[PDB]
């Protein structure tokens, strides 16, 4: 729902769109939550947030770090749906995304998981563990519950890939700009086969890419790496993160209009 | 879609990022090939018989079970060379990585044992290898640290997570993710995501195989049961696998039980766990009531797994596999017993099975039984632990 | 009167005190006796198979002679439960004891390799065992002495002389002297009064036989020549033995060099040092100008004995068998060479044999060889020494 | 020679000889050279002399360490028989007797090492590791030299082995009272066969057990640990030792009158 609206708002401004990502409670529950506020306010079209897990092994050494943190702090699953329905409360309209890996989604049960993303107003969830061949009981769960599931698009994908990710994704298709872990063609067949907007992830920390990615043909760019970065050599400086963050965030943006 | 059920029952499955499915459908489709490969089969073999000293004995102890109706068997995987099983399906995996094309090796570690499997093979068989290893390991394992860079492996410690084996085992993944194209994963138990739990138990079939016809050769019928340790499954799995048909042979699994059960230290997931989805498979876990990875506690390092392979959990969930637990000491008691009457050093996780069989020998005495214990490894390696404790 | 010549030539003999003789001539009858018992060979045949190991694999090394024209295999006694050839001939003395009605058992070490091998025998077939081991060298093996005491085994720092394995020799003789009634001595190697270098010869004979047997199926021919370390000369005569009468088949035992023949700091009496009459035996040891006995140095342990057995001596006298030496420092090369390339890691001691194979090998690279090493034992006992050095 | 006169001379007095050991050097040259005079002058028949070996197989730790002591001083083999010959300058008629270990004696060549005993003027040669089996060689060269080779007679020693000792040895032959280390009906065979006067030795430390061995019927006693114990005890004080071996010498010779 979210996410149609926004893609069909800045389709009509002829603009990309621009989402970061953070990991929530870095590197701590306030703190994340003035984060999350400032990364809006400076021209966040989307927040792609992750619920801090033990292991993910799919992240590179800065998101790793970024989970280490918010776990120094004691953040659980439970405190982040929490801040989830806060920042639902404050901001009615920004797409909010949930990066999990599968245990935490099947821990109480996965129809569960998505019924309380539905009700503290989540608008996504990308399993980062669970690859199409055991997307079955998520993406069920995910549409039952309003839920977007959002599918990966390999750099090498082959065309029956890209028919399963454009048929069974929704709100967006992740479009990997690379193999490994955090850190054209594929677009016009997205497009072919009616799949949702593309958002290019993966080693998207400048300005210029996020032009690079909108005139490729894709509805935008994700950044992660590089926003946590912000936040990883400013923890003695509470202030001059957001300011930094601000000032990331707006030129980012800015090359997507 | 692959060629192989990815499941056993409810357990199993592929969860890993959708990058890395290439990969896994790459391996899987080279192991069924190698598999009807008469060519692979004769190398495989050539390497066990002649590089690695397979068959191993079927030791019969003749002290041990004085006094009682048990009649006791060691299968002697100690005696391969590398001092555990771990051995024989890295020579399996090594080939498949060179079938593929593969020059490359990635490996995790806990223990070291396969690490040190690992290094010896990629030395042998002129393969680049590198090893993954939480860095509270590394600092608790010099002695295999340094084997392994003998071997000309590259050892890598991890400091992020817990510093430990499922640690370990993430950055494996993360490695393999982006390197998969020049570099093959070599998992070193019978879990992980589909194709590594049917891989793993077919390259250590071996040991079920040749304890059939041993024990057969010796007395002339099976064993009533087959006892082997249980950390990540391999041990196990390969010496069930050939007696899984057999239903009147019981299969026997012991999981760490450390400290106590009831202490909440130990490493016994599949009977005390809960399923989770995890390390690229559904199957039960060491987790907090959130759903955050645990370590398994246990007096020895190698039963370290936080989890158990797949098959495991299911034949478990069947009925044809029954799991139990065994603590530090009662582990600790069996190493001692086994030193003292027959002259073998057991490794700490051996020792885990072996104090089983033990149990079942001195609590029924008078009840005949023909009992075949897995000896996974030598406990050269654990002299100076249970020194220190003693 | 013997049974059997005590002499090799001019070397060997039965130089004890007059109070031993009924003690060796008892040894020599039980053992004329046992080895015409077809009841003994076989309950010696299932511990050997069973038990030890046996055969232990015939290893074709497929990265450490390419470029070349030479073509090296490793008897793998490393393979050996033990890690080292020793446990053969434990296993047949220990038989003899038994056979003589002895319920004891008398040992010395200076390694401790014997040592841990003749308590892990005695724990098995129920003997009392005490091994006597210089001061010295018990404060440099603590593992191996910890090792025997947890199969059962009393072991003895023998602080008189040099501390050191002829004073544990002598240790043994004394106690011996008056206790042969009950106590049997089990001696570690191939040397000692008659009927010792005989009896171990024997019980050590089938590694040759094994490796003739492999190297005929494998190659279809004989080796150019086996190649063995020689400390008291037991791995070396075992190896030997069941081709001194192939006349084609090279002999070649390599002493421990140490820091140089020149330095004087080294382990070869064969070749460098002089006949004398000690230990129960007229051989070439290493000894002072005035007669008084000295030790052998050696970056390896187990190249210690400071004389050597008599038929090598007798051996080399005839030019049947060649004896070389190797320095600590080629000792080493060849231990890394090893793992490195083969990912097999060798004990110090056998990394002196295999020195002198890499050498005939790169001395003349178009020179086609067959060459057989005898890889006596494993060398994870080494890893801290060559680690310090490195 | 002088075996003969002193068992001649001692039968006409119905009393048995005393013979102690000590090694040669221990604790040095000086006081061993006044231990030995001590010995003769305080009823000595006859002596033992060791000649410090690296590998005494075939003592107990008393001797092991005398050999230790004398290893301490420097003491060779070159020095013992400098010892040697100013002992028979002083004292003509006291039997000598050498206590050596077969390398010792092979050394230089046997012949050559019973031609020096010859010239310096000792009377016997008993060498600890020859049994008869491996005999032959020594025993010839001490005859060519007039040195009597010592044979050893054990408690459970045959008829077979009795012909040997008796036969092959001269001087004395040696009576072994028990199996291990240094620390009746045998003696009337050897006499049937016209052995040597027989000499018991091994665990003889009082004067009652040297009345018991000449009433057995025996030659005399040796005894050795019990004399070299009083020098152990006494290394701090060099008279103190003279006098209580003295006192000792004293005390177990009288038991042989
Ligand atoms: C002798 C022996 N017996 C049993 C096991 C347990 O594993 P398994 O259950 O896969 O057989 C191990 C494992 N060792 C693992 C984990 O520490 C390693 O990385 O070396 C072992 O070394
Ligand atoms: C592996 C290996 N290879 C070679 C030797 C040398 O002896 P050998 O010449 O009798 O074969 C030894 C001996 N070791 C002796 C002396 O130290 C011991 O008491 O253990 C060994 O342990
Ligand atoms: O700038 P970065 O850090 O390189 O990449 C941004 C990743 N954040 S994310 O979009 O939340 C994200 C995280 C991990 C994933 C695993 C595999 C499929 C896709 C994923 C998406
Ligand atoms: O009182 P002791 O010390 O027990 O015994 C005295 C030994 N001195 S000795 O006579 O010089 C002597 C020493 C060692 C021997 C080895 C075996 C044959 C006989 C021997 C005689
Ligand atoms: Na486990
Ligand atoms: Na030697």
């Amino acid at each position: 729902e979210r996410y149609e609206n926004l893609f069909a708002q800045l389709n009509d401004r002829r603009e990309g769109a621009f989402v970061p990502f953070v990991t929530l409670g870095d590197p701590g529950i306030e703190q994340s939550l003035k984060i999350i506020d400032t990364l809006i306010d400076a021209g966040a079209d989307a927040l792609e947030l992750g619920v801090p897990f033990s292991d993910p092994l799919a992240d590179g050494p800065t998101i790793q770090n970024a989970n280490l943190r918010a776990f120094a702090a004691g953040v659980t699953p439970a405190q982040c749906f929490e801040m989830l329905a806060l920042i639902r409360e404050k901001h009615p309209t920004i797409p909010i995304g949930l990066l999990m890996y599968a245990n935490l989604v099947f821990n109480n049960g996965i129809d569960a998981f998505y019924a309380r993303c539905e009700q503290v107003g989540v608008d996504s969830v990308l399993v980062a563990d669970v690859p199409v061949e055991e997307s079955a009981p998520f993406r069920q769960a995910a549409l039952r519950h309003n839920i977007a599931p959002i599918f990966i698009c390999p750099p090498n994908a082959d065309d029956d890939l890209l028919r399963q990710v454009a048929s069974y994704g929704r709100g967006y298709t992740y479009l990997l700009s690379r193999s490994g872990v955090t850190g054209h063609h594929l677009i016009e067949k997205l497009k072919e086969y009616h799949a949702a907007p593309a958002l290019q992830g993966f080693g998207i920390s400048s300005p210029e890419q996020v032009s690079a990615a909108v005139r490729a043909g894709a509805a935008g760019a994700i950044s992660g790496s590089a926003i946590v970065k912000i936040i990883e050599k400013n923890l003695a400086s509470p202030k001059q993160m957001l300011a930094e963050l601000r000032s990331f965030v707006s030129a980012m943006k800015a090359a997507s209009r | 879609t692959t060629l192989l059920n990815p499941y056993f029952g409810e357990f199993g499955g592929m969860y890993v990022p959708q990058i890395l499915m290439p990969a896994l459908n790459q391996l899987e489709e080279a192991f069924v090939r190698a598999q009807k490969d008469p060519e692979f089969q004769a190398q495989f073999a050539d390497l066990l018989k002649n590089y690695a000293g397979r068959p191993t004995a079927l030791t019969k102890c003749q002290n041990i079970t004085a006094g009682t109706r048990t009649t006791l068997y060691l299968k002697r995987e100690d005696l391969l060379h590398g001092g555990a099983h771990k051995t024989n399906q890295v020579l399996g995996q090594a080939l498949l990585a060179k079938r593929m094309g593969k020059s490359e090796i990635i490996a995790e570690t806990g223990a070291g044992q396969h690490g040190v499997a690992s290094a010896l093979a990629s030395a042998l068989l002129g393969l680049k290898c590198r090893i993954y290893m939480g860095a509270k390991d590394v600092e608790r394992q010099s002695p295999n640290v340094f084997r392994m860079r003998l071997m000309g492996a590259e050892v890598i410690p991890v400091h992020s997570g817990s510093a430990t084996l499922k640690d370990a085992c993430n950055e494996a993944l993360r490695d393999w993710s982006g390197s998969y194209e020049t570099a093959h994963y070599m998992l070193g138990t019978a879990a992980g995501p589909h194709p590594y739990p049917t891989i793993v138990r077919e390259f250590q079939r071996m040991i079920g195989e040749e304890t059939k016809a041993q024990i057969l050769d010796k007395e002339g019928r099976l064993p009533d049961a087959v006892i082997a340790c249980v950390g990540g499954g391999s041990n196990a799995i390969g010496m069930f696998a050939d007696f899984i048909n057999d239903t009147s042979v019981g299969l026997i699994g012991v999981e760490p039980g450390g400290h106590g059960i009831e202490t909440g230290e130990h490493g016994a997931p599949l009977k005390h766990g809960r399923v989770g989805i995890y390390f690229g498979m559904k199957a039960p876990m060491m987790q907090t009531a959130d759903g955050q990875i645990e370590e398994s506690y246990s007096i020895s390092a190698g039963l370290d797994f936080p989890s158990v392979g797949p098959q495991h959990a299911y034949l478990n969930s069947i009925g044809r596999a029954d799991y139990v637990s065994i603590t530090d000491d009662e582990a600790l008691e069996a190493f001692k017993t086994l030193c003292r009457h027959e002259g073998i050093i057991p490794a700490l996780e051996s020792s885990h099975a072996l104090a089983h069989a033990l149990k079942m020998m001195r609590e029924q005495p008078e009840k005949e039984q023909l009992l075949v214990v897995n000896l996974s490894g030598r406990g050269d390696k654990d002299i100076f632990t249970v020194h220190d404790i003693l």
